[PDB]
DNA sequence: CCGGCTCGTATAATCTTATGTGAGCGGATAAC
DNA sequence: GTTATCCGCTCACAATGCCACACGCCTAACGAGCCGG
């Protein structure tokens, strides 16, 4: 670790406004760091001779040093960083924008990859000055080439929790608004008609879309037809790109289905439209979370009425546990578990009250007499759309909570009655105390343990590079989907996604061949070997590869994080070393 | 090399050693008293000591 | 009731329905109650220094006759007071004096009387005072002591189970902790034999250091095992029984007596044939011969006829022994009772496994042990087992470890001796086998009845000990040769050592820490700290997991959620509200007294110890007026476990719903509903607060500000109470009321309040008045706001209009938007100081000069400086220009002996010059407020020096003129009441000046002598303030001392105001961070229906995830105290009659449920009324206690007295498109604070800067103009990529190639982009220190 | 009139809340 | 007996990264210096 000029350091900021491909850049800083460049300009361009002139220059900040500056700029890549690094998307390259202040803004989608707060994080910033690490810093490290993840083929672009909320607040329904039952021309039209106030933004509407398939080889097929949706549906219908049918926003599109929007957008087109779709995502995303207001208040945790006769009725069964114990007929060991059994059923109870009470109590009418709908609550559509929260947090805030457990290893006869909405009394709010430090210490010294491990795995696995075609062989391993006995669990198409098969499985139809012996197991061939039930498929694994001093490429298969079998060179320990020892925090 | 271990400068009056300095300056006064031990032919307890 | 004079000027409306009963005691009781027990004079000589000279004292000579003893001892005045002195450098030290009495016998009569005493006075060190808010002055800075939590000294009796031989098998080690002095150990292996240790060394068989105190083996058998006595009956002899002995057995043989059988052969011992036995009352019984097969004989046995040792002690039985004792008539045998169960054989086992056998053998065994390789002599072996324990030099436990060693034995009283004794350790040995036999139980380490605190006394008590017995061991080696008559003791006694040992102590140690002076609050809760760290206690990477938990006795004692994260959790605890440091240092808690069903209000306090007997009720249980329980089973609590107990049951009740906290978490607002990590980042977040421009109070405020604000020390009380006489911008001069003037010339009070100068983390500490003239002011009341605080409330930042809702995603994850409203109302805005001196150094080639004359530089730049070289006071100055011009010479080869004499001299002192002149460093600007000139004595002062002089010489004679203005008219008064005796003549009088009037010719009475005098005596006091005059000129008139080498110093200071920007992290009370993303205008913002906007956007999805929904309820609370506020506006701006606003005022301050305030506007007389008006006017200030808050329905009933909506949701429109917000969102008043991660000290660049000399890397840091660390894990991830090029710039070009990286920077500028690959200098360096080694290490081809 | 004092400076000394590994070596331990 | 193993004791070696900040980094006695008594 050697201390590196022509580096800089700040506080992060936002900056909603940016694209995927650049940041904000401090002026000051950045005449700072491009000195030398600008000497060189200035130099060329006769406005000085000596470099002592070109400094004072630079010293006086004359108004031509920044037009030079912005020359120097214009497509000249920027490293940035956050500094416990742990997998390889920790650095990555960006071009730079231009900012008047004293912070970096960071396009929000990449937040995520860098695992950044804006609770005060710092990151820091490095400058590539040759001619070839210009060029390694815009093709192999540019943020819109850096999709899916290295550890696991899923993107790592998904939309954070406010674009989730905004585009699961567009995309819902409601049975009775303005404009219900009306007909329109085009999704545009109904963008005009929400701009005017005259219909809702989610009131359910017969539209006219065109939509392009591609199922032609290699070309487009459009198809215009009538169907019932919304008007926020065909709003944000605007932005899809030419290729996915439009089921793909009639639901109501909560995290982990704009995530597999964007994942098919990625498997059926390319990559240009999945970057330039995420952005558009995010815009459109913040532009109507922000129209829709959603705050939360102190009336929107209904508490439920019923959960005095039920902590009533817990109370009548334990003073009865209580007396046959005292009679003596049953002994201590089984008075604890009932006693914990029967708190157990009256949390569950208790839980199963306020869910139901919140998520279904918005009854409204119909322009015929009532009916019943999903609500328009604030932390309903918090948790719903998976944005921040779950049934446990949303749990504690009106139902009671849990049972806290005593740092001994036991857990605790009376459990915390109340919730969050009611106040705690001393006795409750100090027993909480025990799982808090508990929680915190584990994190302290889980972080350095992690770390530790991580570093010794690269230890190991760093000088093995994938250095030849084909070795040649005809060993493996033998894959079976895994069943415990409960639910199977990995299934065979999740595993044995691309890899390259060992032998020639043969089909269930004996002695036809079904997939030849040395292909890739790709998407649709592995759907085309599924379909005969296939449970053991034999395969071509690292630890028997032949070649010396390295690794085949057929013996490892196409690559994570990028399409196609791995090129020759890829540093695959070290990337393997990092995917095991990341997420060892969690 | 001596540039690879330098001695500090406070600022002043002494400079402050290193502690490969120290190290060194202690074993050339022992080698010195033992070389002088040996030219004046001293008693055997004294130079196994 | 009755309220104070700054007490009605506001009221805060209070919340919260206990009646309490026991008032927040003095927050830094603890330090100045330590200090004051240090230093005092004390009879019997328990503590303080007395106790560190009667330890040590008398000191005599290797029986010389010549000798050391001790008068008394006496602190000299201090020569700084304290301002200065943080001014100058110095501590606030305090001269000592030690009267000594050397005295030397006389000859052949050791009894007999000494011939020479001798007397003196003897200076030695200098022992630091402390301030009056507890802390203590260092190196011009202040610093405090933190309290340390260790272990109890006296014995432990620990299990540590599991680990050891992996069999399960449990152990039970017992310790000894000593206060001063050496440990001792005992355990037990496997094989269950009880082994000894001393001080962590290689084993040893307790036998023998049980032998080693003058015993035989059986005594040690006859103490530690009961007996059991056969008699020989001449053919199958008998057996004595208490038939309990045979309990829990299996038996060998017919257990039979008088016929009747009573166990048959192969059954177990019942407890009914057990009472078989007790019916029958069997003394005897006849076991079988074979029995005696494996006992053991407990005492020796000889041949009473021939001499012949027939069986030793401890002797495993066979049946020829029996014969010959049979043949020997020892009928009557004493045998080992032993059991599996109860009474084990463990101390037999022992003393069959150790080699050695008797008592000097067992000295020489332990002497061996302790050093290897001396030689084993008696008398070397009696004085090291002698010094080890039973002497008061090395082994000395304090009263507190025999209070726990006799506790913990059940002793029954609790003063002895500070050394052992043999009982201690065999009682030790016989606690140690009841607890391996079953009963008795371990001692957990973290309950708090084993976890003593210190103060800073009883550590600064140590360290002088241990100064003073180094020079006791120097001035015995120089009296053991006294032989002069001639020596006083001042040539023996060298204050070196002492002096080094007590400013060691203060100066650096691991406890003596900076004091964070950002917050009131920080001060306060930093000097309330217990920490664990240090010597005497663990680390923290070694400190475990258990000792960081919550042990279920921190109630009361330990606040639970003030802590520091990350590194070290759970060891820098931060002591609770009413907790109070026990006699013998324990944490004692506050409890009330409860009879049969009266809860009393005699307050008792418990230790640690005493709560685990009793029953105690938690806090809000609901009562009667007479005080009664009203229900019949109560939330209550008895051991470590909270139940429901009756209502006749209860002893003791919680004195209020606070104590379970501590000061930095009872200023939370509703803190009763959040998550506890939240509340742990708040009560860490508060202490980071930097104070503000202008202060502003707190609207939702727990009822405790006022206490804070007070009991510290940033803030100005009035010691007397009076009438305000003069007030200025500067100082207050009080008038004191007549009662309040003890009857000797009382006169008047000043206080000099403290204008804009530095604290430690370089924030601008300030005083304010807040009294107008004229006004009556009361004891105990303030004065002076201090910094971040207001008419004696602390307030910390500001409260503000908040709107909770997503703003087009510039509050993303944690972001904060802001208006530009808060930045032209600059209410942010932070005012900083910094520090900047320059020495004149005496180098070689001559010395350095403070002159103007700069060569090489303009003008322009010389001219903010004046003639003398120094910039003005008050020139607007920036980074870069020349604060104080100093030069250097610079030859470089002169070398004439001749040349050099007349340099010195003629030569000015200067013939070429090399520029050192202090510069401002970069980026910084500001304003220069302060110049100090500091001059060695000898150097004559520059012109500039003295100009400080006379001006500080103007202030000096200013304010004593002042004292004799105010202090001679008294007298003035009665030379003319006593001339109206006789006669006076007014017209007459006032046409000439005061002595005329005094020699006035009248008749003598007596009184007008007498008061001549006294005129006569205001003359000589006269000439007394003229004497202090001198007395102040000859101090500030007198050059300095320096450092060795300096010649004078400057000291400039500056001041810079800085504004708010993006990037800056602000932070409410309840833990929500945040950066500031955008700075948005005014018309950007939403506007609600009735047109004001909303200054500052939040984030709502950060309020679900993490539970502190708190937040939202001051939010609510906010809003409805500014809508009181609104309405006291408009009828103050429609000037109505007071009594419509005097009954507004009343129904705003009822309000509720059963409160306890009860106020009434009917003793305030229609100015009180207009004053609490206008300073009501702006909002009304609401307390909320924090275990007993403001329900729900009390906040809707605040908010309907105002014209607000219920539900605290207003419409809101939209800044740019006009529009309407769809669902109501959330508007309220936030109190928010600024912390210092300031941007403007994070924003660090570098293009090419400087490098390190051993390798040539670039240096790190911002100071320093470094750069980043491209460290480890991010080459891992360049490897990771595909980068092979970037990797090589960042590994070469860019660091440790020299020639590459030169190369490099000139091809930039010529505009060609190549590299240059090179090799790294670092690792010529790796290869010239592994040949340094005895490794030859080479390169290839 | 050399060092008594006074200084320049070169250089020697009586803990005590940790865990988990591996790895080796000395003392007991069970056979022809 | 004597030989090939088994077991308990003692001891070296590891424990994330980065940042700021801040204050610290000898002297009683052996070879010289000044000049007083
Ligand atoms: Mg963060
Ligand atoms: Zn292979």
């Amino acid at each position: 670790g050697k201390r590196v000029d022509y580096s800089g350091r700040s506080v992060i900021t936002v900056g909603p406004y940016l694209r995927l491909h650049q940041c904000g850049l401090p002026k000051k800083m950045a005449l700072e760091l491009f000195k030398p460049f600008i000497y060189g300009k200035l130099e060329l361009r006769g406005l000085a001779t000596t470099i002592k002139a070109a400094k004072k220059m630079v010293e006086r900040e004359e108004a031509v040093v920044w037009d030079i500056l912005d020359e120097v700029i214009r497509e000249h890549p920027v490293l940035l960083n956050r500094a416990p690094t742990l997998h390889r998307l920790g650095i990555q390259a960006f071009e730079p924008v231009l900012i008047e202040g004293k912070a970096i803004q960071l396009h929000p989608l990449v937040c995520a990859a860098y695992n950044a707060d804006f609770d005060g994080d710092q990151m820091a910033v490095h400058v590539p000055l040759t001619l070839e690490a210009q060029l390694e810093a815009r093709a192999l490290m540019m943020s819109t080439n850096n999709i899916l993840s290295p550890a696991n083929g899923e993107p790592i672009i998904v939309p954070s929790q406010d674009v989730v909320l905004g585009l699961y607040y567009m995309t819902r329904d409601c049975v009775n608004a303005k404009g219900e039952g009306m007909v329109l021309t085009g999704p545009k039209e109904a963008e005009r008609l929400y701009r005017s106030g005259l219909a809702s933004l989610h009131a359910r509407v017969k539209v006219r879309i065109t939509e392009y398939e591609k199922d032609a080889n290699g070309e487009l097929v459009a198809k215009t037809s009538l169907k019932d949706t919304t008007v926020g549906r065909a709003i944000l219908w605007m932005i899809v790109p030419k290729g996915l049918p439009y089921s793909i926003v009639n639901q109501a599109l909560g995290k982990k289905a704009i995530s597999k929007m964007l994942n098919t957008c990625y498997r059926i087109l390319g990559l240009k439209p999945t970057v330039i779709f995420a952005d558009q995502i995010m815009y459109t995303g913040f532009a109507y979370a922000a129209r829709s207001g959603a705050s939360v208040g102190i009336d929107d945790m209904v508490i439920p009425e019923k959960k005095h006769e039920i902590i009533s009725e817990a109370e009548a069964e334990v003073a009865e546990i209580q007396e046959q114990f005292q009679s003596g007929l049953v002994t201590a060991g089984e008075r604890y578990n009932k006693v914990i059994d029967i708190w157990a059923a009256a949390n569950d109870r208790v839980s199963k009250a306020m869910m139901d009470n919140l998520q279904t109590e918005t009854v409204i009418n119909r322009d015929g007499q009532e009916e019943k709908q999903v609500s328009f609550n604030s932390i309903y559509m918090m948790a719903d759309s998976g944005a921040r929260g779950s049934a446990a947090q949303i749990r504690q805030l009106a139902g009671m909570r849990g049972l806290m457990a005593k740092p001994d290893g036991s857990i605790i006869e009376t459990p915390i009655t109340a919730n969050f909405r009611e106040g705690l009394n001393v006795l409750q709010y100090f027993i909480s105390t025990h799982g808090a430090r508990k929680g915190l210490a584990d994190t302290a010294l889980k972080t350095a343990n992690s770390g530790y491990l991580t570093r010794r795995l690269v230890d190991v696995a760093q000088d093995l590079v994938v250095t030849e075609d084909d070795c040649g062989t005809h060993e493996g391993i033998m894959m079976t989907p895994v069943i415990e006995g409960g639910d199977v669990k990995e299934p065979l198409r999740d595993r044995v996604l691309g890899r390259v098969t060992a032998e020639d499985v043969l089909k269930p139809g004996t002695a036809d061949i079904l997939v030849p012996r040395n292909t890739l197991l790709h998407e649709q061939w592995c759907d085309l070997l599924e379909e005969n039930s296939v449970d053991a498929v034999k395969v071509r694994s690292v630890v028997s590869c032949d070649t010396d001093f390295g690794v085949c490429a057929h013996c490892y298969g196409r690559d994570l994080a990028r399409g196609h079998i791995i090129n020759k060179g890829e540093a695959i320990g070290v990337i393997a070393a990092q995917s095991i020892g990341e997420p060892g925090t969690q | 090399p001596p540039d690879l271990r330098p001695l500090v400068p406070l600022d002043g009056g002494r400079f402050a050693t290193s502690d490969l300095n120290d190290l060194y300056r202690r074993v050339i006064n022992r080698n010195n008293r033992l070389k002088r031990l040996l030219d004046l032919a001293a008693p055997d307890i004294i130079v196994r000591n | 009731m009755v309220y104070s004079y700054t007490e009605k000027k506001r009221i805060r409306k209070d919340f919260g329905k206990r009646p309490q009963v026991l008032d927040v005691p003095y927050l830094l009781s603890i330090q100045l109650d330590s200090f004051q027990k240090f230093i005092e004079q004390d009879p019997e000589g328990q503590y303080g220094l007395e106790a560190a000279f009667r330890s040590v004292f008398p000191i005599q000579s290797y029986s010389g006759n010549s000798e050391l003893q001790y008068v008394s001892y006496r602190l000299g005045e201090p020569v700084f007071d304290v301002q200065e002195c943080q001014i100058r450098g110095v501590t606030y030290s305090a001269p000592l004096r030690v009267k000594l009495r050397l005295v030397i016998y006389e000859r052949e009569a050791p009894e007999g009387t000494v011939k020479d005493i001798k007397e003196q006075e003897v200076y030695m060190g200098e022992i630091p005072l402390m301030t009056d808010n507890g802390t203590f002055v260092i190196n011009g800075t202040e610093r405090v002591i933190v309290s340390q939590l260790h272990r109890s000294p006296g014995v432990f009796f620990d299990s540590d189970k599991g680990k050891t031989h992996s069999s399960g098998k449990v152990l039970y080690n017992a310790r000894i902790i000593p206060y001063r002095g050496s440990w001792l150990d005992f355990e037990f292996d496997p094989k269950d034999n009880l082994f000894v240790r001393i001080d962590r060394r290689r084993k040893l068989p307790a036998t023998i250091i049980l032998r080693a105190l003058n015993y035989t083996t059986e005594q040690i058998l006859d103490l530690f095992f009961e007996k059991v006595i056969f008699e020989i009956r001449d053919n199958k002899l008998q057996m004595e029984l208490v038939p309990e002995r045979l309990r829990g057995e299996t038996a060998s043989f017919d257990i039979e007596a008088n016929g009747k059988v009573y166990v048959e052969k192969g059954r177990r011992i019942t407890a009914r044939h057990i009472r078989q036995l007790e019916k029958d009352d069997v003394k005897l019984i006849e076991v079988p011969v074979e029995y005696i097969a494996g006992k053991v004989v407990a005492k020796d046995y000889i041949d009473e006829s021939t001499g012949e040792l027939i069986c030793a002690a401890n002797m495993e039985l066979s049946l020829d022994l029996l014969a010959k004792l049979s043949q020997s008539g020892h009928k009557r045998i004493e045998t080992l009772f032993t059991n599996d169960l109860d009474h084990g054989p463990y101390i037999s086992e022992t003393l069959r496994v150790d080699p050695t056998n008797d008592r000097l053998s067992a000295l020489v065994e332990i002497y061996r042990m302790m050093r290897p390789g001396e030689p084993p002599t008696r008398e070397a072996a009696e004085s090291l087992f002698e010094n080890l324990f039973f002497s008061e030099d090395r082994y000395d436990l304090s009263a507190v470890g025999r209070m726990k060693f006799n506790r913990s034995l059940l002793r029954e009283e609790i003063e002895g001796s500070g050394i052992l004794s043999k009982d201690d350790i065999i009682d030790v040995m016989k606690k140690l086998i009841d607890i391996r036999n079953g009963k008795g139980e371990v001692d957990d380490i973290d309950h708090l009845g084993n976890r003593r605190i210190r103060s800073v006394g009883e550590m600064a008590e140590n360290q002088f000990r241990v100064g003073l017995v180094r020079v006791e061991r120097a001035v015995k080696e120089r009296l053991s040769l006294g032989d002069l008559d001639t020596l006083m003791p001042q040539d023996m006694i060298n204050a070196k050592p002492i002096s080094a040992a007590v400013k060691e102590f203060f100066g650096s140690s691991q406890l003596s820490q900076f004091m964070d002076q950002n917050n009131p609050l920080s001060e306060i809760t930093h000097k309330r700290r217990i920490s664990a760290l240090g010597p005497g206690g663990l680390t923290r990477e070694r400190a475990g997991f258990e000792v960081r938990d919550v042990h279920p006795t921190h109630y009361g004692r330990v606040c639970p959620i003030e802590t520091p994260e990350g590194p070290n959790i759970g060891l820098i605890n931060s002591l609770s509200v009413y907790a109070q440091t026990n006699e013998y240092g324990f944490l004692e808690t506050p409890y009330r007294k409860v009879t049969d069903g009266v809860v009393t209000d005699e307050i008792h306090y418990l230790s640690a110890i005493e709560e685990g007997n009793y029953v105690i009720a938690q806090a809000n249980s609901n009562l009667d007026e007479e005080g009664h329980f009203v229900e019949d089973l109560v939330t209550c609590r008895s051991k470590g476990e909270s139940s429901l107990f009756s209502r006749d049951q209860v002893d003791y009740m919680d004195v209020s719903t606070q104590q379970v906290v501590s000061v930095g978490a009872s200023l939370i607002p509703f803190l009763e509903h959040d998550d506890a990590n939240r509340a742990l980042m708040g009560a860490n977040m508060q202490r980071q607060a930097v104070p503000t421009l202008r202060a502003d109070k707190p609207l939702v405020g727990t009822g405790m500000e006022r206490a804070v604000a007070v009991d510290s020390g940033v803030t100005a009380v009035a010691k007397r109470g009076g009438v305000v006489q003069y007030v200025d911008a500067s100082r207050i001069v009080i008038k004191v009321n007549e009662d309040e003037m003890y009857p000797g010339e009382a006169g008047i009070d000043i206080y000099n309040l403290t204008k804009y100068t530095r604290s430690n983390q370089n924030t601008c500490i300030n005083q304010m008045p807040c009294v107008s003239l004229g006004e009556p002011v009361e004891r105990g009341d303030v004065l002076a706001d201090g910094p971040s605080t207001d008419l004696g409330e602390l307030a910390l930042g500001q409260n503000m209009r908040v709107a909770f809702m997503p703003w087009n995603g510039y509050n993303f994850e944690d972001s904060i938007l802001v208006s530009e409203r808060v930045v032209q109302e600059d209410r942010f805005t932070t005012i900083h100081i910094q520090e900047l001196a320059c020495v004149s150094r005496d180098t070689k080639l001559g010395p350095e000069e403070i002159t103007a004359d700069i060569p090489n530089v303009g003008e322009a730049a010389l001219s903010k400086l004046d003639e003398s070289g120094i910039v003005y006071i008050g020139a607007e100055v920036t980074g870069g220009d020349i604060l104080v011009g100093k030069v250097t010479p610079k030859g470089e080869t002169q070398l004439t002996p001749e040349e050099k004499l007349l340099r010195a001299i003629f030569g000015e002192k200067a013939s070429d010059v090399k520029d050192s002149s202090l510069r401002v460093p970069n980026g910084v600007s500001g304003t220069v407020i302060d110049v100090q000139v500091f001059t060695r004595d000898g150097v004559e002062k520059d012109k500039r020096a003295l100009e400080i002089e006379e001006m500080q010489l103007k202030q000096a004679k200013k304010d004593l003129s002042e004292e004799l203005q105010i202090l001679e008219a008294g007298l003035f008064s009665r030379i003319r009441a006593v001339l109206v005796a006789g006669g006076v003549e007014a017209e007459k009088l006032d046409k000439l000046p005061r002595d005329r009037w005094l020699e006035l010719g009248l008749t003598d009475e007596e009184k007008q002598n007498q008061l001549e005098q006294l005129a006569e005596q205001y003359d000589e006091l006269k000439h007394e303030f003229e004497k202090k005059l001198e007395a102040k000129r000859r101090k500030i008139t007198q050059g300095d001392d320096l450092a060795p080498g300096v010649l004078k110093i400057v000291k400039v200071y500056l001041a810079v105001k800085r504004r708010i920007q993006p990037g800056d992290k602000m932070a409410g009370r309840h833990g929500n961070k945040g950066v500031i993303s955008k700075i948005n205008p005014i018309e950007d913002m939403p506007y609600d229906e009735n047109g004001t906007p909303v200054d500052i956007v939040l984030n709502p999805l950060g309020v679900p995830s993490r539970m502190n929904i708190g937040q939202i309820l001051e939010t609510h609370l906010g809003m409805a105290a500014k809508g009181i506020g609104d309405k006291i506006n408009a009828m103050l701006k429609q000037q109505q009659e007071v009594a419509k606003l005097r009954e507004f005022i009343q129904r705003a301050y009822d309000l509720g449920a059963d409160v306890r305030q009860k106020v009434d506007l009917s003793t305030f007389s229609d100015e009180e009324v207009m004053r609490l008006a206008e300073n009501l006017r702006k909002g009304m200030p609401i307390a909320t206690p924090v275990f007993d808050g403001a329900k729900e329905a009390e906040i809707k009933e605040l908010l309907k007295l105002g014209d607000l909506p219920t539900s605290g949701q207003i419409r809101l429109y939209d800044g740019r498109t006009g529009e309407q917000f769809e669902r109501p969102v959330t508007v309220g008043y936030m109190y928010m604070l600024k912390l210092n991660h300031l941007v403007d000290d994070k924003m660090h660049a570098r293009s090419t800067g400087s490098y390190s000399l051993v390798t040539q890397q670039p240096l790190g840091g911002k100071a320093q103009f470094g750069g980043q660390r491209f460290g480890e894990m991010e080459v891992w991830a360049l490897e990771a990529y595909g980068a092979a090029y970037t990797l090589q710039e960042m590994l070469t070009v860019k660091s440790d190639d020299v020639n590459g990286r030169t190369k490099m920077y000139k091809n930039i500028v010529d505009g060609n982009h190549q590299m240059e690959p090179g090799m790294p200098e670092s690792f010529n360096v790796l290869l010239k220190e592994i040949r340094s080694l005895g490794i030859n290490i080479e390169l290839e081809d």
